[PDB]
């Protein structure tokens, strides 16, 4: 009936002065815009159908045409930025916000979905959706005693749309909008559905990706222990944003980093630092690097949790991106650590894998490793054990690598390598 | 992210 | 010595 209609036929039906013909043609457009291979979104836009679909959103007297036009517009808004813009330019934002209060759950959900696509386009459309007042009716749909009474798909779509209102930077979402959403986000983070948990974690990872003031807003809501719990989840779509959020929090103050340690996050790192997913190992090692960039008592917690052998491990063998982050973790540790802590790092076998990485064709990793060597030598100078370290670097073929770096293209590498040879290998 | 319906 | 996600990757 409404299957495989041409755009011309859809236009003829929508341009008729018959509500039922308009409904049948709108359903036909929805089905066209719903096909798996190449939906004709641009053809529907060029035919001038977006203003007609937006006017159909306001037809309270005909709920099926509201649903069909909301679905058609959701499919257009899910496309390119230009396609989303066409939906916004048609006046769809206030029309979709008005549909959030609809007595029909399938229409309200379609309006939630459409607004998530519009807000997800970027900062400007996210902030425009907020200015049109979407946050209050969206939050009202979740103002229930128990989230378990809501339909699964309905809750998943609401969580996803709220996460897009938390997403993007330059600028980050408005402070008052973040404050308004956060109590509902904390509640969704304690829900039992894995898709709700994944998207709630993604929302938290976006909000913590910024200055310390942004991290503070989140950490003050007491979510860090729940994030550490999710960091231990078996589902990879939950662990990925939970680790991103924890990794973002430890870029903050020493006090914000301490809340992550206090919640017991370091006990999860033996498995994260050996995770079969390279991106988990990489971001776990980045997280570790920001913790070793902290206080000496925080470096001590890394030691006590037996995580230094795990850092020796990732430095020895891992994908290059993880090895670069491991090099950073070692340089941060050696910069802020005590002599005893630096001595412990050498005893765990850090020298040989640190030297083997000097062969890498990446100027940044060479600079970072050369800095770590200098810091380890500075500790050895305080104990008068520089000779023991010089022999150790010579034996694993590290001397041949530093000597070769004296003729390197980079200025900082050339200067640092010449300094180490003149001070400890002459 | 953006998502299509069906 | 803290590095944000964009600084690291």
């Amino acid at each position: 009936g409404t299957v495989n209609w041409s755009v011309e036929d859809i236009v003829k039906g929508i341009n008729s002065n018959n509500l039922e013909s308009q409904l049948q043609a709108t359903q036909a457009a929805r089905k066209l815009l719903s096909r798996e291979k190449q939906p004709p979104i641009d053809n529907i836009i060029r035919a001038g159908l977006i203003p007609k679909f937006v006017s159909f959103l306001g037809k309270t007297d005909c709920s099926p045409i509201q649903f069909e036009s909301a679905w058609a517009l959701t499919n257009i808004a899910s496309g390119t930025s230009e396609q989303t813009k066409a939906v916004v330019d048609g006046g769809a934002i206030p029309a979709f916000i008005s549909l959030l209060a609809s007595p029909h759950a399938h229409i309200s959900e379609q309006a939630v979905w459409a607004l998530g696509n519009i807000a997800g386009d970027g900062s400007a459309f996210r902030d425009l959706v907020i200015k049109h007042g979407a946050i209050d009716p969206l939050l009202a749909l979740l103002a229930v005693p128990d989230l378990s009474t809501l339909a699964c798909g309905y809750l998943r779509n609401l969580t996803w749309t709220l996460s897009n209102l938390c997403r993007n930077k330059n600028p980050a979402p408005p402070l008052d909008a973040v404050e308004q959403i956060l109590p509902t986000l904390v509640r969704l983070l304690h829900h039992n559905d894995p898709e709700v948990l994944a998207d709630s974690c993604w929302a938290i990872s976006y909000l913590t990706d910024g200055p310390n003031e942004r991290i503070e807003m989140v950490v003050k809501k007491g979510v860090v222990p729940q994030l550490v719990k999710l960091l231990g989840a078996t589902e990879l779509p939950i662990v990925t944003p939970a680790l991103r959020a924890i990794g973002n929090i430890v870029t903050g103050t020493d006090e914000q980093t301490q809340k992550v340690i206090d919640a017991g996050a370091l006990a999860v790192f033996p498995s994260l630092l050996t995770n079969p997913k390279t991106n988990i190992q990489k971001e776990a090692t980045w997280t570790m690097s920001n913790i070793t960039a902290g206080r000496q008592d925080q470096i001590q917690q890394v030691v006590n949790h037996g995580l230094v052998p795990f850092l020796v491990g990732v430095l020895s063998k891992a994908d290059f991106k993880t090895q670069k982050e491991a090099a950073w973790a070692i340089t941060n540790y050696t910069s802020g650590g005590t002599v005893e802590q630096i001595v412990y790092l050498v005893h765990c076998g850090i020298i040989e894998p640190l030297m083997n990485l000097l062969s890498a064709k990446d100027t940044k990793i060479i600079q970072v490793i050369l800095d770590a060597i200098s810091n380890i030598f500075q500790a050895a100078e305080k104990l008068g054990e520089t000779e023991k370290l010089s022999i150790m670097i010579e034996e694993c073929g590290g001397l041949d690598k530093i000597e070769a770096l004296q003729r390197h293209e980079n200025e900082s590498v050339y200067k640092a390598s010449l300094n180490l040879i003149e001070k400890y290998f002459s | 992210r953006k998502r299509g319906y069906s």
